[PDB]
């Protein structure tokens, strides 16, 4: 099997930047009819590969400009010329030249950006879940920058472990942000025994650990 | 449209596709999107060349009727190697037949010992130095030197 | 121009065979290979096998020459994939290719797990009590994959974060959506999420609004 070895594995970069990735291939993707079947995809999170340039350096119908693939033989780079928010993505390198088809690692590009502070907000539990008998508490971290944030849950000034679970958004086209969903689960006997339901978000553009919290009522 | 190809391909449907290499055969023709298919020679099977077989070939039987013997097994690029038992020699650098190893006679000695491909030689024992025995190891002696004799036979002082 | 479209995709358990589709056209069927591909969640791409409708060659992957079969109907320009003695890391979006073309169609999901086929809960998350409120709703025990959320029926886009999936320690999925709107448009202005899991056939539109 040719050996695809892409590098980096993970970038971050300003908008407007030049954004390199290499691909190489343990051997040459040269057809002897002349053709260097190499190609590039960009991956959205949830979506199928979408195709930049084919063969090498043609770009494909549609793709932007800032695209463009360079290279022969067992060495190729994909460059973005000006790194755009849309750009956020998991990028890879494709060789069909033999089967079976193999594929680089991929590089995750990530857009960098100044620091951003979360919006948060706190959402007791729907009574109609409540006839269930589970009480999921959710909180919100709405469009911050970096990635890297701590939620704390309380309950009766009381911090938990275990139970609770995290999602996060793919980075914002426009904002370049993410945003945080915090799950605290539990049972309706659990919950109606405390008073005191919390939110304690640190992150780096806050000063001090903000929090938001409901009373059941 | 294309003629003849470079080494290590082949002309099909007008164009030039890569041989396999040694150790696989031909399993699938290219096309003009992929190139030629091959997959390992199994075990026991070789093939030595940039190919387009489809079966590979079985490694050579070391023909024991020639004083002959396995040393190398064969690999999938490679043929079974051969060689003579201990004490004989290869006719040639290819090993077709064994042929035990020439023994210095009396009055000659080894000037170079046998190999396992190639065979003794001999030189006459000069002056001063003798051999007594037919012998495909030993060497010309010299002489008992007379700070207190033949080709063959050892001064008495 | 040249396309290719997969199906067959969905819901099976370990041990069970599975046949997917590929539909063809565009391009002479016969002289082409179609390759299938698969990309198993949160991995790569890893190439299956390719058959050509000349009957003229297959191709398969070491990994799967035992229980995989691809097969060919010319009548109607397809190619099929078997799969058998289905495993859990089988479980990948299936996608399928024709050889010079490069572009990659939507694929059709294959999921292989003991669990079976449940819809779910859509409780909301009502915007608590002029400048900006969160309201969104909560799509709790379902399974399997996926499920869509869409506002006001696609009306509403800026501002939305469907969050992905979670598995839950219960082994059910559990994803919430939320939008961010001005705190005026409360009572003002209506806010229904269109959740909808294919799987299980359940369709839910719910208001959410203040609670009182």
């Amino acid at each position: 099997d040719i050996q695809m070895t892409q590098s980096p594995s993970s970038l971050s970069a300003s908008v407007g930047d030049r954004v390199t990735i290499t691909c190489r291939s343990s051997q040459s993707l040269v057809h002897s009819n002349g053709n260097t079947f190499l190609h590039w995809y960009q991956q959205k999170p949830g979506k199928a590969p979408k195709l930049l340039i084919y063969t090498v350096s043609n770009r494909f119908s549609g793709v932007p400009s800032r695209f463009s693939g360079s290279g022969s033989g067992t060495d190729f780079t994909l460059t973005i010329s000006s790194l755009q928010p849309e750009d956020f993505a998991t990028y890879f390198c494709s060789q069909t030249t033999h089967v079976p088809w193999t594929f680089g690692q991929g590089t995750k590009v990530e857009i960098k950006r100044t620091v951003a502070a979360p919006s948060v907000f706190i959402f007791p539990p729907s009574d109609e879940q409540l006839k269930s008998g589970t009480a999921s508490v959710v909180c919100l971290l709405n469009n911050f920058y970096p990635r890297e944030a701590k939620v704390q849950w309380k309950v009766d000034n009381a911090l938990q472990s275990g139970n609770s679970q995290e999602s996060v958004t793919e980075q914002d086209s426009k904002d370049s942000t993410y945003s945080l969903s915090s799950t605290l689960t539990l049972s309706k006997a659990d919950y109606e025994k405390h008073k005191v339901y919390a939110c304690e978000v640190t992150h780096q553009g806050l000063s001090s650990p903000v929090t938001k919290s409901f009373n059941r009522g | 449209p294309p003629t003849a190809c470079r080494e290590k391909q082949y002309l099909i449907n007008s164009q030039c596709c890569s041989l396999c290499q040694p150790g696989q055969k031909l399993v699938s023709d290219c096309t003009e999107f992929t190139e030629t298919e091959c997959l390992p020679c199994g075990e026991s099977e070789f093939l030595d060349t940039w190919n387009r077989e489809t079966h590979c070939h079985q490694h050579k039987y070391c023909d024991p009727n020639l004083g002959l013997r396995v040393q190398q097994k064969g690999t999938s690029e490679t043929d079974t190697i051969c060689t003579c038992e201990e004490g004989w020699h290869c006719t040639s650098e290819a090993c077709e037949s064994c042929v035990l190893h020439r023994s210095c006679s009396p009055g000659f000695g080894v000037k170079q010992i046998a190999t396992g491909v190639s065979d003794t030689i001999c030189e006459p024992c000069p002056v001063g130095f003798f051999s007594n025995v037919s012998s495909a190891f030993e060497k010309c002696h010299p002489w008992t030197s007379c700070e207190t004799g033949t080709n063959k036979t050892d001064v008495v002082c | 121009e040249v396309q290719l479209v997969e199906s067959g995709g969905g819901l099976v358990q370990p041990g069970g065979s599975l046949r997917l589709s590929c539909a063809a056209s565009g391009y002479s069927f016969t002289g082409y290979y179609i390759h299938w591909v698969r990309q198993a969640p949160g991995k790569g791409l890893e190439w299956v096998a390719r058959v050509i409708p000349n009957a003229g060659g297959t191709s398969y992957n070491q990994k799967f020459k035992g229980r995989f079969t691809l097969s060919v109907d010319n009548s109607k320009n397809t190619a099929y994939l078997q799969m058998n003695s289905l495993r859990a890391e089988d479980t990948a979006v299936y996608y399928c290719a024709r050889e010079g073309i490069y572009w990659w169609g939507q694929g059709t999901l294959v999921t292989v797990s003991s669990a079976s086929t449940k819809g779910p809960s859509v409780f909301p998350l009502a915007p608590s009590s002029g400048g900006t409120a969160a309201l969104g709703c909560l799509v709790k025990d379902y399974f399997p994959e996926p499920v869509t959320v869409s506002w006001n029926s696609g009306a509403l886009t800026s501002g939305v974060h469907t969050f992905p999936a979670v598995l839950q320690s219960s082994g059910l999925y559990s994803l919430s959506s939320v939008v961010t709107v001005p705190s005026s448009s409360l009572g003002t202005q209506t806010y229904i999420c269109n959740v909808n899991h294919k799987p299980s056939n359940t369709k839910v539109d719910k208001k959410v609004e203040p609670k009182s």
